[PDB]
């Protein structure tokens, strides 16, 4: 729902490993933003 | 409170519950010249950051009625005003 459908299919269809670590990644970056800290990735998603 | 926060920062957010009682009384009866107590504790908002996001509707009601309210004067209401900005 959030990120464009070009770069979906990039991260979360073209191979499984990116595509649990990205979905794991929405989880840290919700986690860590509650601490005080911003997670960071190379192709800049919109904040979840 | 503006040394506290950027302290602890995350940890703050146990805190905070316990002072919210005091900051929504300073702003129902703050009879400081021009309310510069008030354009204060909004600089400190300012640095509350993530913490404020469990009470923020709790703080935010407060913050509304006081660039509203036409009784108050500009300086203090410009004040709230940027604190919104930054909060967003």
């Amino acid at each position: 729902n959030v990120l464009p459908r070009d770069l979906f299919q990039k991260l979360f269809r073209q191979d499984l490993l990116v595509a649990s670590l990205f979905r794991n990644f929405l989880l840290a970056e919700r986690i860590m933003r509650s601490y005080n800290c911003t997670p960071v990735s190379s192709p800049r998603l919109p904040p979840t | 409170i503006e040394q506290i926060v950027v302290a602890l920062g995350g940890e703050f957010k146990l805190y905070l519950p316990q002072l919210i009682p005091h900051m929504l009384r300073v702003f129902m009866h703050d009879n400081s010249p021009g309310r510069i107590v008030s354009i204060k504790l909004l600089a400190a908002i300012q640095l509350f950051g993530a913490n404020l996001d469990d009470y923020l509707h709790l703080l935010l009601p407060p913050i509304v009625k006081l660039f509203d309210a036409p009784e108050a004067p500009l300086p203090s209401r410009k004040a709230a005003l940027e604190t919104v900005d930054r909060l967003t």
